[PDB]
RNA sequence: GGGAGAAGGCACGCUGAUAUGUAGGUGAGGUCCCUCGCGGAUGGAGCUGAAAUCAGUCGAAGAUACCAGCUGGCUGCAACU
RNA sequence: CUUACCACUUUGUGAUUCAUGACUGGGGUGAAGUCGUAACAAGGUAACCGUAGGGGAACCUGCGGUUGGAUCACCUCCUUA
RNA sequence: GUAAAGCGCACGCAGGCGGUUUGUUAAGUCAGAUGUGAAAUCCCCGGGCUCAACCUGGGAACUGCAUCUGAUACUGGCAAGCUUGAGUCUCGUAGAGGGGGGUAGAAUUCCAGGUGUAGCGGUGAAAUGCGUAGAGAUCUGGAGGAAUACCGGUGGCGAAGGCGGCCCCCUGGACGAAGACUGACGCUCAGGUGCGAAAGCGUGGGGAGCAAACAGGAUUAGAUACCCUGGUAGUCCACGCCGUAAACGAUGUCGACUUGGAGGUUGUGCCCUUGAGGCGUGGCUUCCGGAGCUAACGCGUUAAGUCGACCGCCUGGGGAGUAC
RNA sequence: UAGCUAGUAGGUGGGGUAACGGCUCACCUAGGCGACGAUCCCUAGCUGGUCUGAGAGGAUGACCAGCCACACUGGAACUGA
């Protein structure tokens, strides 16, 4: 059974990144189109769409800045279970603030440097680099 | 499995009107049948291993349905068990 | 191992024992030689190599080396020992010291003379 | 199944109370039912009556006599009656 | 004085753990002991695993299992073959 | 995977984790607040003792608990759904899947009888054995018990161990093609209960072949062995017991994702089905190889790649999978 | 070390504390605790702190300070806030 379907989410985008493909089609939840609108606005992916929506699927399309993956490897870390939480001051840098942190506050799902900015902790999905 | 014209006869009487395949008391139904079936059929094959690892699959499942339903209508459920004639 | 797992049975830190049973747990111990045993060493070295059985305090009764080049030591005699595998020996565990009690220290070292010990000649 | 009553130890008389004799068993007249009297319900007279705890009290000793297993450890032989 | 609880003390029984014992099972270790090779080369009977049997010992042997064995490693040329 | 390390395999309770939508509650979660977190020993900035150790002022710390106030993205609760997950129905298909009964042929054997003469059998060669009491061979007839040629193939089925004559009876599981139905019923699983190749094992039957033990012969310096002639338990059935294995893919389960080629095999959509042919789709299966990974060999869409959940397990060699 | 425990577990009411409370009693009634490891055995004063380590963590509880406990051993009460 498929235990994390955001973990899915964002093994699809590693594997399609890895093995060039233009566009990545997964079921869609609130929470992945919500994750997908980080990435894209810091530029990870280039746009996204929701088709289907009697019975989702969401298609989101890859970047290569030439001929080289865009993203270099992205990672869950809230993973079932364990479930790692931050203070607002504890808020994880990766990569020296070069990646991201997609990080589920209650004003929303958002970036690290934005959610650094705002001063409210939360729930530390995945980082990107 | 239950012969086709006794399932017929089970579907009509434990599923409503719209003769249902899947409603979960209908289920429970053809299991049980089954299993009254194949209890005769362990009574002089003692030694069969193989078919008696589909009854517990049998078994084992209908116990699950019935966990099922007790968490939805526990007025249908507790129903259902009497008119089976389960457990005592 | 899975994070569930390891909370139902901890990790547990590989078993910790001393290389030196009896002292107690200190670094010297006095005992009374029992026996004094020239004694012969492990394959590769070829010597003839001195060593006391000796009776700690405690009433453990353990055997130690004598180092250096002279001993006067005798059966029946109170000296200092503290710890030291001696790798050529057998059971060797512990090292006598040469300046304390009876054993009556090493004469004429020049070089490293407080092993052993020998007073400064020119004091 | 046993060994096992292993071993070992405490209690025990008499008298008062709980109860002028209890719990328990017995089941009279009395009242009612009905195929209707060697009957059923029935209420509970008198009768009989165990054991306990609690108090007291006597002697050196309360299973007071008679009549009631000596115990355990190792081991030969033979299953056993 | 007296009954009540109560230390020390006593006596019976078992458990545990340390010491310890005629003696004997198995293990370790020793600058060329005796006997035979068992394995490594399909090691001269392929090795190993499982369980029974047997033997001075390595081990052999039945039965079933593996490759963690590996040697000109057969097949429709038939006309060259 | 091979280095120590995956339970032999399954079912499954407690437990861990939980598709998707909305509402709602606000437990975990975060933000703010307040009380508390004693003191110096830590830390930063000061000061003094001629410097330092040292003493010393003020802040910060003491990551926690506590209650009040808030937030709703997430996960939990709760209410109502949705349907791809998972389950269910009809029609069909393939196969040594299981259990119980019967039955047929070939062959080794044994007894019976006919013919027929001197070796037969065995090996490297040989001897023990069997034979002039008539063997071996050969023809006929009967008896019995195990196995079930060829077909058979990288084949197929099976949770695994495992299962091959044929026939019937009971019955399990998978897979397809379309329609429909329920609506998260899921995944994993300590303890647990369940299921064995094998030899072993109890009690009862059976005994044709093979065959440990045992014997005899040979080789050998021995030779308890190899080889040969015999041969008992056993193997075979019925029922009961400890559940071992190099119980394997030396690889735990389920699920998602990630270039292919060549072949087996089975359902199945389309074709003047017109070359044992062309296009379409699912199921299992096998050799090869790419990205990647691995120490390497090697794996490679059936992963040892990228990950998710849950469980097992390992921590130098010997001792020891032994002792108690 | 897998079962432990009947003043133990709950209640009622009386006695008792300075006070709640099997704290203690006599009725009652049958639970309580336990694989989230009770019970049983071994070891140990506890903490702020100290050492160490980049941190998490690991080791520890000299000294300074807080609390507990002991007072030759076992037991008891008094006086008194």
């Amino acid at each position: 059974s498929m235990q994390d379907p955001i973990a899915d989410m964002l093994t699809r985008i590693r594997n399609g990144q890895a093995a060039n493909k233009a566009a990545v089609t997964m079921p869609s939840s609130k929470l992945k189109v919500a994750i997908a609108n980080v990435l894209k606005e810091e530029g990870f992916i280039e746009d996204f769409k929701v088709e289907g929506d009697t019975k989702p699927e969401l298609e989101l399309t890859l970047k290569y800045f030439q001929g080289k993956a865009v993203v270099e490897s992205i990672q869950r870390v809230s993973r079932p279970g364990l479930r790692i939480y931050k203070r607002k001051d504890e808020l994880p840098k990766v990569m020296a603030g070069l990646g991201i942190a997609v990080v589920s506050t209650s004003k929303g799902v958002m970036t690290d440097r934005a959610a650094r900015q705002a001063g409210l902790g939360g729930e530390i999905i995945c980082y990107v680099a | 499995s239950l012969s086709t014209e006794a399932t017929a006869k089970i579907v009509s009487e434990f599923g409503r009107d719209a003769n249902d395949t899947g409603s979960t008391e209908v289920q429970v139904a053809l299991l049980t049948a089954q299993i009254n079936h194949l209890q005769g059929h362990f009574a002089e094959h003692k030694k069969d291993h193989h078919s008696r690892r589909g009854l517990l699959r049998m078994v084992s499942q209908r116990r699950k349905l019935l966990d099922y339903l007790k968490r939805k209508d526990v007025a249908r459920y507790t129903r259902l068990i009497e008119r089976l004639g389960l457990r005592r | 191992a899975t994070v569930n797992q390891l909370v139902r049975k901890p990790r547990a830190r590989k078993v910790a024992k001393s290389n030196v049973p009896a002292l107690e747990a200190c670094p010297q111990k006095r005992g009374v030689c029992t026996r004094v045993y020239t004694t012969t060493p492990k394959k590769p070295n070829s010597a003839l190599r001195k060593v006391c059985r000796v009776r700690l305090t405690n009433g453990f009764e353990v055997t130690s080396y004598i180092g250096g080049e002279g001993h006067n030591l005798q059966e029946h005699s109170v000296i200092l020992i503290r710890g030291g595998r001696v790798k050529d020996l057998p059971g060797v565990r512990y090292h006598t010291v040469r300046g304390a009690l009876d054993c009556s220290g090493v004469k004429d070292r020049k070089q490293a003379r407080s092993k052993y010990g020998v007073k400064r000649p020119k004091a």
